[PDB]
RNA sequence: UACAUGCUAAGACUUCACCAGUCAAAGCGAAC
RNA sequence: AGAGUGUAGCUUAAAAGCACCCAACUUACACUUAGGAGAUUCAAUUGACGCUCUGA
């Protein structure tokens, strides 16, 4: 046993650098705030909520696997896939006054 | 088929590391970064 | 335990036996601007 | 003194306040998918058969400033509005109106080929010297 | 295949323990 | 003679978007790059100019 899947599930609060999920292939793609890792293990980048969507897949041009297979469709598919977002939670900063000069 | 050999810096000296050479290839100078001067230098090997 | 999706499922429309037929994406643009 | 009176948190509701202070979070992840979300505006070029449009966008979809050939404004100055003459005229004008709209650093993001296009040059070399950089500051952290 | 396969450092994962193992933001330093 | 009528090929497009052509890479196709032509039938919602169907 692996111990892979989901780490976190959706609602569930996050803080920077938690791992979302560990996956050997793209079962869950990184979406906002999420990055990923060499083994492609999903972390979080920022601090809140998790979130799963279905989101168009439009692969990058430099994969080429990825482009001729985008190709190969025909004029009626669009290609789907799951990404995983963090919500951010708190603001990145607010404004004090510090001295009234 | 390859060896575990050791190149020690020109510069930054005292400072080595190890690579992996084929056995029948010629022998192997590199420029690689060493943190004694924080710089890049080349590096000659020495013994495998 | 299945449930029925609730609108309609992507790719149902354009989903014919003949798919050697209807034209392909010749280009990743048009995948693109579609998607 | 009743003047001098300040909540000690200041709020500013400028949508680019905290962008223009490199603080605001950029969408750091999409490492999987063409195009990259990290940035704070877009230049988006929408190369048509008949016109050539060239947005400035948000993280949010909301389109900025526009520069567009089908505008007569400046549709009556081109002989075709679909050529490197026109991508070029296209780019100088956007880049006119992004000085004024207070944008100065965006990010383009075209496909290698597109990259390689010499209407994409030219529009990029126009939007260069138009004053604006193609290409955002790092964030603050 | 590569020679920054450098230095540091939040936060987490893990084969039911342990020992081992992974991933990594920011930063310094570098490519660009 | 009557009916349906009407934007370049198509549009529950509003002068737009895809369609389309040549030039370059390709054996070739395709991609891509650089160029080309395009249109709301004429008058005041209405009438008359063109097309299709039904008649002799």
């Amino acid at each position: 046993g692996r111990r892979q899947g989901i780490k976190k599930m959706e609602g569930h609060y996050v803080h920077a650098g938690n791992i979302i999920a560990t996956q050997r292939h793209f079962r869950w793609h990184p979406g906002a705030h999420v990055g990923v890792g060499k083994n492609k293990c999903l972390y979080a980048l920022e601090e809140g909520i998790v979130r799963y969507t279905k989101e168009v897949y439009v692969p990058h041009p430099r994969n080429t696997e990825a482009v001729d297979l985008i190709t190969r469709l025909p004029k009626g598919a669009v290609l789907y896939k799951t990404f995983v977002h963090v919500v951010p939670a708190k603001p990145e900063g607010t404004f004090k006054l510090v001295a009234m000069l | 088929k390859n060896i575990l050999v050791r190149m020690v810096s020109e510069a930054g000296t005292g400072f080595c590391f190890n690579t992996k050479r084929n056995r029948l290839r010629e022998k192997l100078t590199l420029l690689h970064y060493d943190p004694v001067v924080k710089q890049r230098v080349l590096f000659v090997e020495k013994k495998k | 335990r299945r449930t029925p999706p609730l609108g309609p499922m992507p790719n149902s429309d354009i989903d014919l036996s003949n798919l050697e037929r209807l034209e392909k994406y010749r280009s990743f643009d048009r995948y693109r601007r579609r998607a | 003194v009743e003047n001098e009176a300040v909540a000690p948190e200041f709020t500013n509701r400028n949508p680019r306040n905290l962008e223009l202070l490199s603080v605001a979070r950029k969408e750091r992840g999409w490492r999987t998918v063409f195009p990259s979300r990290e940035f704070w505006h877009r230049l988006r070029v929408i190369r048509t058969q008949h016109h050539v449009e060239a947005l400035v966008e948000h993280q949010n979809g909301k389109v900025v400033v526009s520069a567009s050939t089908r505008e007569w404004a400046i549709k009556k100055h081109l002989y075709s509005t679909r050529n490197v003459v026109a991508c070029e005229s296209i780019g100088r004008v956007l880049a006119q109106r992004c000085l004024e709209a207070g944008i100065n650093f965006m990010v383009y993001q075209p496909t290698p080929w597109e990259a390689a296009s010499d209407s994409m040059k030219r529009l990029q070399s126009a939007m260069t010297e138009g004053g604006v950089v193609l290409r955002e500051p790092q964030r603050i952290y």
